[PDB]
C-alpha cells in the first residue's frame, strides 16, 4: 500500500495539487448550461469531429437516472469513473427511500466523494468540473456545478471549460427574464452563447434539451442548422 | 518490516525506461554463450572460466535442467540466475499437478517472462540482470527461445548472448542453415565460442547441453573432450 | 458438561418515595443445597443519590458492578458532572443488550433520587428492557413480595380505603415485615437484612437480623 | 542543515534535532510550579488568554482521586496522553482493585512516548507533564519531557521563563519538608510572582492550585476558592 | 527540500498546522456574540456572480436542535466535521437519553482535528464557532485547525477577523440584550464587507433558552436592516 | 563575567543563573549578550543593568522568529 | 555528502556512519564501570547532580533485569530503559518455555540481535546506548558482558563506558580481580571513579554501586548504606 | 551581530504601503484602502506598488482622469490572483 501525503498545504495557505487540477479543467472543451422555467437546455461545444470516428462514443452528456443529466470538462478518463460511481449511488437510493433521487442529493454525493479524495493518502485529486442538471419532483428545474476541490454550488446560468470567463461575462449582460420565455427561445440563448465562444459554427456544437418529463433528446444537426440560421437572421436585420 | 511500494523505474522524457536500458548493459558484459537448434535437437553451449586454479569446476553449473526435457542457460550476473531457476522449477510443477503432463516449452516462457515483467514494474526493486536461452523438444519439433530483462521473448533459430554477441550473430548467419544434425550443431557451437575465448579451450572451460526426443541432458567432460578434439 | 451458569439466589426490594428511596436485600450467598457465606449484601452505592441491587448469577454480579463503576468515572472525565439516575438506566440498557446472545444472568433494580428530589425505581430484565415504577421486588422471592405491596402501597382490591401517601416511617416497618414473611417460606432468603435509605442528605444503612436456617 | 529533517536521522555530533525542537515547544507555554512536603503535593499553574473577553485556558487536569497532572505545550497532544493516562489508572483498578502507584504509572508513559521517537515519519509528543500523586510512600513530584526521559524531583518548574522560578526554589527548599498546607502553597505562589513582569501578578482569574493530601482527595481550586489561598502575600519589593 | 507533514520547526511549533492557520484568513468573515438572553451568530456570504443562486451556499448550519455552527476558511472539508458532530450528539442521546452539552460537543470534534499522518493526511483548514444553550445557559466556543478550543464571549473569525475584534471589544458588555446584540453585529459587518448590506448577502441565527435553534430568513431579517 | 567588567552592573545578577539560561552558546555569543544588554538599558534610559536586560539580550542573539504563538499551554 | 543519512547505505569506503554517529552519543553520558571479582560482579556508576532540585535516588542509570542479572547503562536514557524492557521480557519467555533461569551467553545473544536489527533499515535508527550485563550463577560463576550500539558483545574481566573510557580502564588493569573477593572490590571500585572527573567540570556528584554474587546468595541487589559509606570513607585518601 | 528579519506586512503594514504608493496619484476621494489590504493576505511591498501602478492604467485604458474603486478591484484579481502562477514567494518563505 502506497502511503504518502500528496495534497499538502503551501507556506501561504494554498493546496497546490488542487489548484493545479483546476487548470486541467481550464483547457477542456466548453460546456454551457442555462435553465428555463419548464425546459432545461445545456449543450457542450467543440465536438472537434474528424469525420472518421463513431459519433456516439465521443459524447460528453450522459444520464445518471431518467431525470438527471450531466455534462463535464477536464480530462475524460477521470470523468467516466466518477459517473459510474454516481450511477451506483443513485440506484442504491432507490433500494432505500422509495422516491427517485433529487438533483441536490446527487451533487452532494459527487462533491463529498471529491473532497475526501483530496484528503486521503497517495491520491492526486480529480481534474474535472461538472454540470448536474435535472427537473426534480414537483417540477422545479435547477442546476449545479462542482469545483475539483468539491464545493457544490447552484446557478441560474453557467459555463465551464476553455473560454469560460468570456462566456460567463456574456451571459450576465444577456440573461433576462423573457429570455426563458419560450422553450425554443431559451435555446436561442445557448446557441448565441457558444457562438460567442470558440467558433463551432453549427458543426461542432451539440445541444441537448430536457422538457421536465422526457429523457434527454439530442437534436440532430438539422435544427441547429435551422436555429443558427434564424439566430443569425435576426442579427442580420437589426445591425 | 515492510517495503517501499513505489516504482523506481519511470519513463524518461525521451520515452525510454532507463533502468531496463542499464540492465541490458550488465547482460552484455557477461560470459558469452550461443544456442543452436537444428532439425532434431537444440545445442546450448556456454563459456565457463574459473579465475584461478583453486576453484572446483565440478561444483556449480551454468547449464541447468528444468524438467525431463527443458534446459536453460544464461548470460548475465550469477546470483540473479539462481532465483529465477528455482522459480521456473516450481512453475513447471504447478502445470504438472493440474494437467498431468510435461509443460510445453512455449508455455514455460509465457510464465517465466511474466515474472520478469512483473518484477520491473512493482515497488522498490531493480530489474533482473540476466538473459536466458531455453531449449526443449515438445511434440517432435524442437524449440529455442530467448528472454530479456524487460520481459519480452523471441523464437530464434540460432543466436548468441554475452560479450561479442554482435560478432557471433554475424558468424552464425554465415554458418547455419536449415539442414544439420545434432552433432553438426555441436561442432559449429564450439567453432563460434572459439571466437571469444582464451587460447586454451579445454574440457572444463566450456559446458554443453543438448536436447533430443530422448530428453534434455548435459554432457560430461569425457565426450566434451572428444568434441573439443578435432575442432576448428 | 461445563454449564456456564449457576443460581446463587438473593432477594432485593426497592420502593420509591416522595422525597426518599429505600433499597433492601438479604445477605445470603448460596448455591446448590449449601451456604457459602452469611454476609454478602447486594446494596451497592453508585453515587450519593443512586443505589443498585443485583441478584442472580454471582459471577456476573461482580463483573457488572465493576463495569458500571468505570463508566461513571469516564462520564465525569468527559462531561464534568456526575450521572443522573435516569442516565444510569439508559446506559445500563445498552450494556445488557451488548451481550444479547450470551446474556448476564442478573436482575437489576436501580433506586435513587431524580433531579427534583423524588423517588425513582428502574427495574430490568436480564436482556435490558426497563421501565420506571413505584415499587419492585426481584430475585428468588419476587413472587411472594409483589402481591403484598399491591395491597398496601398500591391500595389495590380495597373498598372505601383512603389513599394516604407512604411516609418514611411507614415504609420502614412495611419493608421489615415483608422480609420476615419471605424468610419463612423461601429457602434462599437469608439471615441479615441490609436496608439502604437514599434521602436528600446522603445514604443511611441499617442491618436487621432474620432467622438463620 | 540536512540532518534536521526526520527523527530517524542522527546528527554527526550525535544529537537528534527533532527531539531538541520539541523542547522548544514546551518552552512556549506558560509557567507552572510543583513542589511537595512530607505529606502533601501541591502544583500551581498560571493561565493565559488571547483577548480580555475570551476565557483562560486551563492546565490542571484530574487523572484519578490521587493523581493529577499539569500540562505545557500544545493542548491536543496533552489530551492524547491524558486519555491514555485515565485509561491506565482505572483498568488497574478494574483488575487488581487498588490505586495504581505513581512511579509505576510514569514508566508506562516513558515507554509510550519513546516509540514515536524512533520510527519514520512520527513526531514526538510536545508536552510538559508535571505529575503529583500518592504511592504508599507519600507524595511524589515527577516531570517528563518530549525526549521520553522522566525525572524524579522534589520541586520543579517548566514553561516560559522558568529559570527564574528554579532559583527561588533552590534557596527555600530547606523549609519545604516541615510546613503545613498553608505556607507550602504560598511558598509556591512566591515562585509564580518571580516569573512575571513587574506590574501584574496574581489577579485571581489566571492562577489555579491543585492539592492531593494524606487524607485529602485531589482537588482543583479555580478563581474563587483561590482567593483564600491568595490572600496573605506581601507586596512585591522594588 | 521537501519535509514530511509531521516536522517541528526550529522555533518549535509545526509546519502545516501553522500553515493552516493562514488558510482561514481567506475565508468570509463571521461574528458570534454570547449574551445571557441568548447567542446571536452572523456571517456574510461573499456573492460572486449575479447569475449565482444566493441561498444554495450556507455558513450557519445546525448540529442539533439547540446547537448551531458557523464555518470559515474552506468549506468543502468543513462538512466532514459537521457530520461527525451530528452523529456524536445522537450517540450521546441514544446511550444516555439526554442532550450533549455544548462544551462536550467541541472536544469531541477537537480530538479529530489533529490526527493526520502516514499510517492507518493533512490538518483541516476550517475554523468553527459553536453557539448553543445547554443547562449552564448560552455558550459560545471557538476551535482551531490546531484543535485548541476556548470559550469566547464575542469572537470574530474570517478575513476581517482582527479588524472586527477591535471594534467589538469597545461595544460589548456583560449585560447586553439579544435585541441590541443583533443590531451591534450588523453594524460591524456593514463596515468590513465589500458589497452593500441587504437581505441576501448575510444571514443570521439565534438560539434561545426558551425556543430551539432558529435561523432567520429574508422576511424577518430586513426589519433589522431598515432600522439599523 | 569578563565582558561585564566595563559596565555599571547592579548586584542583582546571578551568573550561575545566566550561564544556565544560555545553553549551547559559544564565546562569541556569550560576549554578544553583554553588548546587547548594554544597549537595551540605553533605550529605556537606565544607567545600571538588571537581570531582565540580560534576559532580553538573549532573545536577540538567538534570533528567533516572532509568529503570534501564544495558543499553547 | 549524502552517504550518511540512512542506515541502509554504505559509504564509498564501506562503513556505516549512522552507527558511528550513535556511538559518539555515548561519550556524553558520564561513566559506568563494572568489574567482576573472583566470586561475583560489582557494578559502579558515578551520578552527576545536575541541580539541587532533583531527589536523591532519581533516574537510576543502573537497572535490574532478572533475579540474578544486572544492567548498567550509558547513553540516551530513554533508549536505555527501552532496551531494559525487552531484556526483562526476554528472560520471562525463557523461564516460561524452558523452565529455568536464563544464562548470560544466551541472554546477551538475544539482546544484541535485537540491537543489531535496527542497524539495517531506513525506517528505524540505531540505539544510542551502550550497557553492561553481569550476573552470578552457582553452576557457571560470574559473568560480565558489554554491548555497543552496533550489536557486538564480548566477555570482560572489567570494562568501562562513558566520557572517560580509556582514562578509567587504565587503572582497572592495576587491580587483581582474579583473586579478590567481592568485599575489598567495593572499596576499589569506588576509588578508581574518584580520580576521574575533575571538579572543574562538575561541582558535586553521586556514587551508586551494585553488587551480585553468592555473598548476595545469587540475587542481584544494591549495596547497603554502611558498605558504601566505607568506600566514601575511602574517598579522600587519594590526595596523597 | 544583528540579524534583522524582513517578514511580510501584517495588516497595518499593508494599509500603510497603499498610502505610500497612492499618495501621488489622481484618485476618487471616496475609496477605502483597508478593504484592499484584506484582499492581499500574503503579499509583498513590491506587489502592492504593482497593483497601484496597474490600476492607474485602467483609467488610461478607456479615457478617464481619476481612478475608481472598481479600477482597483480589476487590478487585484489580475496581479494577486491571475499572476498567482508565478508568485515568487512560497518556495522562498521556506528559504529553499
Amino acid at each position: 500500500s502506497y502511503d504518502r501525503a500528496i495534497t499538502v498545504f503551501s507556506p501561504d495557505g494554498h493546496l497546490f495539487q488542487v489548484e493545479y487540477a483546476q487548470e486541467a479543467v481550464k483547457k477542456g472543451s466548453t460546456a454551457v448550461g442555462v435553465r428555463g422555467r419548464d425546459i432545461v437546455v445545456l449543450g457542450v461545444e467543440k465536438k472537434s469531429v474528424a469525420k472518421l470516428q463513431d459519433e456516439r462514443t465521443v459524447r460528453k452528456i450522459c444520464a445518471l437516472d431518467d431525470n438527471v443529466c450531466m455534462a463535464f470538462a477536464g480530462l475524460t478518463a477521470d470523468a467516466r469513473i466518477v459517473i459510474n460511481r454516481a450511477r451506483v449511488e443513485c440506484q442504491s437510493h432507490r433500494l432505500t427511500v422509495e422516491d427517485p433521487v433529487t438533483v441536490e442529493y446527487i451533487t452532494r454525493y459527487i462533491a463529498s466523494l471529491k473532497q475526501r479524495y483530496t484528503q486521503s493518502n497517495g491520491r492526486r485529486p480529480f481534474g474535472i468540473s461538472a454540470l448536474i442538471v435535472g427537473f426534480d419532483f414537483d417540477g422545479t428545474p435547477r442546476l449545479y456545478q462542482t469545483d475539483p476541490s468539491g464545493t457544490y454550488h447552484a446557478w441560474k446560468a453557467n459555463a465551464i471549460g476553455r473560454g469560460a470567463k468570456s462566456v460567463r461575462e456574456f451571459l450576465e449582460k444577456n440573461y433576462t427574464d423573457e429570455a426563458i420565455e419560450t422553450d425554443d427561445l431559451t435555446i436561442k440563448l445557448v446557441i448565441k452563447a457558444l457562438l460567442e465562444v470558440v467558433q463551432s459554427g453549427g458543426k461542432n456544437i451539440e445541444l441537448a434539451v430536457m422538457r421536465r418529463d422526457q429523457s434527454l433528446k439530442i437534436l440532430n444537426p438539422e435544427e441547429i442548422e435551422k436555429y443558427v440560421a434564424e439566430i443569425e437572421k435576426e442579427k442580420e436585420e437589426n445591425e | 518490516e515492510r517495503g517501499y511500494s513505489f516504482s523506481l523505474t519511470t519513463f524518461s522524457p525521451s520515452g525510454k525506461l532507463v533502468q531496463i536500458e542499464y540492465a541490458l548493459a550488465a547482460v552484455a558484459g557477461g560470459a558469452p554463450s550461443v544456442g543452436i537448434k537444428a532439425a532434431n535437437g537444440v545445442v546450448l553451449a556456454t563459456e565457463k572460466k574459473q579465475k584461478s586454479i583453486l576453484y572446483d569446476e565440478r561444483s556449480v553449473h551454468k547449464v541447468e535442467p528444468i524438467t525431463k526435457h527443458i534446459g536453460l542457460v544464461y548470460s548475465g550476473m550469477g546470483p540473479d540466475y539462481r532465483v529465477l531457476v528455482h522459480r521456473a522449477r516450481k512453475l513447471a510443477q504447478q502445470y504438472y499437478l493440474v494437467y498431468q503432463e510435461p509443460i510445453p516449452t512455449a508455455q514455460l516462457v509465457q510464465r517465466v517472462a511474466s515474472v520478469m515483467q512483473e518484477y520491473t514494474q512493482s515497488g522498490g526493486v531493480r530489474p533482473f540482470g540476466v538473459s536466458l536461452l531455453i531449449c526443449g523438444w515438445n511434440e517432435g519439433r524442437p524449440y529455442l527461445f530467448q528472454s530479456d530483462p524487460s520481459g519480452a521473448y523471441f523464437a530464434w533459430k540460432a543466436t548468441a548472448m554475452g560479450k561479442n554477441y554482435v560478432n557471433g550473430k554475424t558468424f552464425l548467419e554465415k554458418r547455419y542453415n536449415e539442414d544439420l544434425e545434432l552433432e553438426d550443431a555441436i561442432h559449429t557451437a564450439i567453432l563460434t565460442l572459439k571466437e571469444s575465448f582464451e587460447g586454451q579451450m579445454t574440457e572444463d572451460n566450456i559446458e554443453v547441453g543438448i536436447c533430443n526426443e530422448a530428453g534434455f541432458r548435459r554432457l560430461t567432460p569425457t565426450e566434451v573432450k572428444d568434441y573439443l578434439a578435432a575442432i576448428a | 458438561r461445563f454449564s456456564p451458569y449457576v443460581f446463587n439466589g438473593g432477594t432485593i426490594l426497592a420502593i420509591a418515595g416522595e422525597d426518599f428511596a429505600i433499597v433492601a436485600s438479604d445477605t445470603r450467598l448460596s448455591e446448590g443445597f449449601s451456604i457459602h457465606t452469611r454476609d454478602s449484601p447486594k446494596c451497592y452505592k453508585l453515587t450519593d443519590k443512586t443505589v443498585i441491587g443485583c441478584s442472580g448469577f454471582h459471577g456476573d454480579c461482580l463483573t457488572l458492578t465493576k463495569i458500571i463503576e468505570a463508566r461513571l468515572k469516564m462520564y465525569k472525565h468527559s462531561n464534568n458532572k456526575a450521572m443522573t439516575t435516569g442516565a444510569i438506566a439508559a446506559m445500563l440498557s445498552t450494556i445488557l443488550y451488548s451481550r444479547r446472545f450470551f446474556p448476564y444472568y442478573v436482575y437489576n433494580i436501580i433506586g435513587g433520587l431524580d433531579e427534583e428530589g423524588k423517588g425513582a425505581v428502574y427495574s430490568f430484565d436480564p436482556v435490558g428492557s426497563y421501565q420506571r415504577d413505584s415499587f419492585k421486588a426481584g430475585g428468588s422471592a419476587s413472587a411472594m413480595l409483589q402481591p403484598l405491596l399491591d395491597n398496601q402501597v398500591g391500595f389495590k382490591n380495597m373498598q372505601n380505603v383512603e389513599h394516604v401517601p407512604l411516609s418514611l416511617d411507614r415504609a420502614m416497618r412495611l419493608v421489615k415485615d415483608v422480609f420476615i414473611s419471605a424468610a419463612e417460606r423461601d429457602v434462599y432468603t437469608g439471615d441479615a437484612l441490609r436496608i439502604c435509605i437514599v434521602t436528600k442528605e446522603g445514604i443511611r444503612e441499617e442491618t436487621v437480623s432474620l432467622r438463620k436456617d | 542543515n540536512q540532518y534536521d529533517n526526520d527523527v530517524t536521522v542522527w546528527s554527526p555530533q550525535g544529537r537528534i534535532h527533532q527531539i531538541e525542537y520539541a523542547m522548544e515547544a514546551v518552552k512556549q507555554g506558560s509557567a507552572t510550579v510543583g513542589l511537595k512536603s512530607k505529606t502533601h503535593a501541591v502544583l500551581v499553574a498560571l493561565k493565559r488568554a488571547q483577548s480580555e473577553l475570551a476565557a483562560h485556558q486551563k492546565k490542571i487536569l484530574h487523572v484519578d482521586n490521587h493523581i493529577g497532572i499539569s500540562i505545557a505545550g500544545l493542548t491536543a497532544d496533552a489530551r492524547l496522553l491524558c486519555n491514555f493516562m485515565r485509561q491506565e489508572c482505572l483498568d488497574s483498578r478494574f483488575v487488581f482493585d487498588r490505586p495504581l502507584p505513581v512511579s509505576r504509572l510514569v514508566s508506562l508513559i516513558g515507554s509510550k512516548t519513546q516509540i514515536p521517537t524512533q520510527r519514520y515519519g512520527r513526531r514526538p509528543y510536545g508536552v510538559g507533564l508535571l505529575i503529583a500523586g500518592y504511592d504508599d510512600m507519600g507524595p511524589h513530584i515527577f516531570q517528563t519531557c518530549p525526549s521520553a526521559n522522566y525525572f524524579d524531583c522534589r520541586a520543579m518548574s517548566i514553561g516560559a521563563r522558568s529559570q527564574s522560578a528554579r532559583t527561588y526554589l533552590e534557596r527555600h527548599m530547606s523549609e519545604f519538608m516541615e510546613c503545613n498546607l498553608n505556607e507550602l502553597v504560598k511558598h509556591g505562589l512566591r515562585a509564580l510572582r518571580e516569573t512575571l513582569p513587574a506590574e501584574q501578578d496574581l489577579t485571581t482569574k489566571n492562577v489555579s492550585i491543585g492539592i492531593v493530601g494524606k487524607d485529602l482527595e485531589f482537588t482543583i481550586y479555580d478563581d474563587d476558592d483561590v482567593s483564600p489561598f491568595l490572600e496573605g502575600l506581601e507586596e512585591r519589593p522594588q | 527540500y521537501d519535509r514530511g507533514v509531521n516536522t517541528f520547526s526550529p522555533e518549535g511549533r509545526l509546519f502545516q498546522v501553522e500553515y493552516a492557520i493562514e488558510a482561514i484568513k481567506l475565508g468570509s468573515t463571521a461574528i458570534g456574540i454570547q449574551t445571557s438572553e441568548g447567542v446571536c451568530l452572523a456571517v456574510e456570504k461573499r456573492i460572486t456572480s449575479p447569475l449565482m443562486e444566493p441561498s444554495s451556499i450556507e455558513k450557519i448550519v445546525e448540529i442539533d436542535a439547540h446547537i448551531g455552527c458557523a464555518m470559515s476558511g474552506l468549506i468543502a472539508d468543513a462538512k466532514t466535521l459537521i457530520d461527525k458532530a451530528r452523529v456524536e450528539t445522537q450517540n450521546h442521546w441514544f446511550t444516555y437519553n439526554e442532550t450533549m452539552t455544548v462544551e462536550s460537543v467541541t472536544q469531541a470534534v477537537s480530538n479529530l482535528a489533529l490526527q493526520f499522518g502516514e499510517e492507518d493526511s493533512r490538518p483541516f483548514g476550517v475554523a468553527l464557532l459553536f453557539g448553543g444553550v445547554d443547562e449552564k445557559g448560552p455558550q459560545l466556543f471557538h476551535m482551531d485547525p490546531s484543535g485548541t478550543f476556548v470559550q469566547c464571549d464575542a469572537r470574530a473569525i474570517g478575513s476581517a477577523s482582527e479588524g472586527a475584534q477591535s471594534s467589538l471589544q469597545e461595544v460589548y458588555h456583560k449585560s447586553m440584550t439579544l435585541k441590541e446584540a443583533i443590531k451591534s453585529s450588523l453594524i460591524i459587518l456593514k463596515q468590513v464587507m465589500e458589497e452593500k448590506l441587504n437581505a441576501t448577502n448575510i444571514e443570521l441565527a439565534t438560539v434561545q433558552p426558551g425556543q430551539n435553534f432558529h435561523m432567520f430568513t429574508k422576511e424577518e431579517l430586513e426589519e433589522v436592516i431598515k432600522d439599523i | 563575567q569578563i565582558h561585564s567588567r566595563k559596565m555599571n552592573v547592579s548586584p542583582d545578577v546571578n551568573y550561575e543563573e545566566l550561564a544556565r539560561c544560555t545553553d549551547d552558546f559559544n564565546g562569541a555569543q556569550c560576549k554578544a549578550v553583554c553588548v546587547e544588554a548594554g544597549m537595551i538599558a540605553l533605550r529605556r534610559g537606565a544607567t545600571e543593568l538588571t537581570h531582565e536586560d540580560y534576559m532580553e539580550g538573549i532573545l536577540e542573539v538567538q534570533a528567533k522568529k516572532k509568529a503570534n504563538l501564544q495558543y499553547y499551554a | 555528502t549524502g552517504y550518511d543519512l540512512s542506515a541502509s547505505t554504505f559509504s564509498p569506503d564501506g562503513r556505516v556512519f549512522q552507527v558511528e554517529y550513535a556511538m559518539k552519543a555515548v561519550e556524553n553520558s558520564s561513566t559506568a564501570i563494572g568489574i567482576r571479582c573472583k566470586d561475583g560482579v560489582v557494578f559502579g556508576v558515578e551520578k552527576l547532580v545536575l541541580s539541587k532540585l532533583y531527589e536523591e535516588g532519581s533516574n537510576k542509570r543502573l537497572f535490574n533485569v532478572d533475579r540474578h542479572v544486572g544492567m548498567a547503562v550509558a547513553g540516551l536514557l530513554a533508549d536505555a530503559r527501552s532496551l531494559a524492557d525487552i531484556a526483562r521480557e526476554e528472560a520471562s519467555n525463557f523461564r516460561s518455555n524452558f523452565g529455568y533461569n536464563i544464562p548470560l551467553k544466551h541472554l546477551a545473544d538475544r539482546v544484541a540481535m535485537y540491537v543489531h536489527a535496527y542497524t539495517l533499515y531506513s525506517a528505524v535508527r540505531p540505539f544510542g546506548c551502550s550497557f553492561m550485563l553481569g550476573s552470578y550463577s552457582v553452576n557457571d560463576g560470574a559473568q560480565l558482558y558489554m554491548i555497543d550500539p552496533s550489536g557486538v558483545s564480548y566477555g570482560y574481566w572489567g570494562c568501562a563506558i562513558g566520557k572517560a573510557r580509556q582514562a578509567a580502564k587504565t587503572e582497572i588493569e592495576k587491580l587483581q580481580m582474579k583473586e579478590m573477593t567481592c568485599r575489598d572490590i567495593v572499596k576499589e571500585v569506588a576509588k578508581i571513579i574518584y580520580i576521574v572527573h575533575d571538579e572543574v567540570k562538575d561541582k558535586a556528584f553521586e556514587l551508586e554501586l551494585s553488587w551480585v554474587g553468592e555473598l548476595t546468595n545469587g540475587r542481584h541487589e544494591i549495596v547497603p548504606k554502611d558498605i558504601r559509606e566505607e568506600a566514601e570513607k575511602y574517598a579522600k585518601e587519594s590526595l596523597k | 551581530d544583528r540579524k534583522i528579519e524582513f517578514s511580510l506586512p501584517d495588516l497595518e503594514g499593508r494599509t500603510h504601503i497603499f498610502k505610500i504608493h497612492a499618495r501621488s496619484m489622481s484618485v476618487e476621494r471616496d475609496i477605502r484602502f483597508e478593504l484592499l489590504a484584506r484582499l492581499c493576505p500574503n503579499s509583498t511591498g513590491a506587489e502592492i506598488r504593482s497593483v497601484c501602478t496597474e490600476a492607474g492604467m485602467f483609467a488610461i485604458r478607456a479615457r478617464r482622469k481619476i481612478a475608481t474603486e472598481k479600477d482597483f478591484l480589476e487590478a487585484v484579481n489580475k496581479v494577486i490572483k491571475s499572476y498567482a502562477k508565478f508568485s515568487a514567494t512560497p518556495r522562498y518563505m521556506t528559504y529553499n
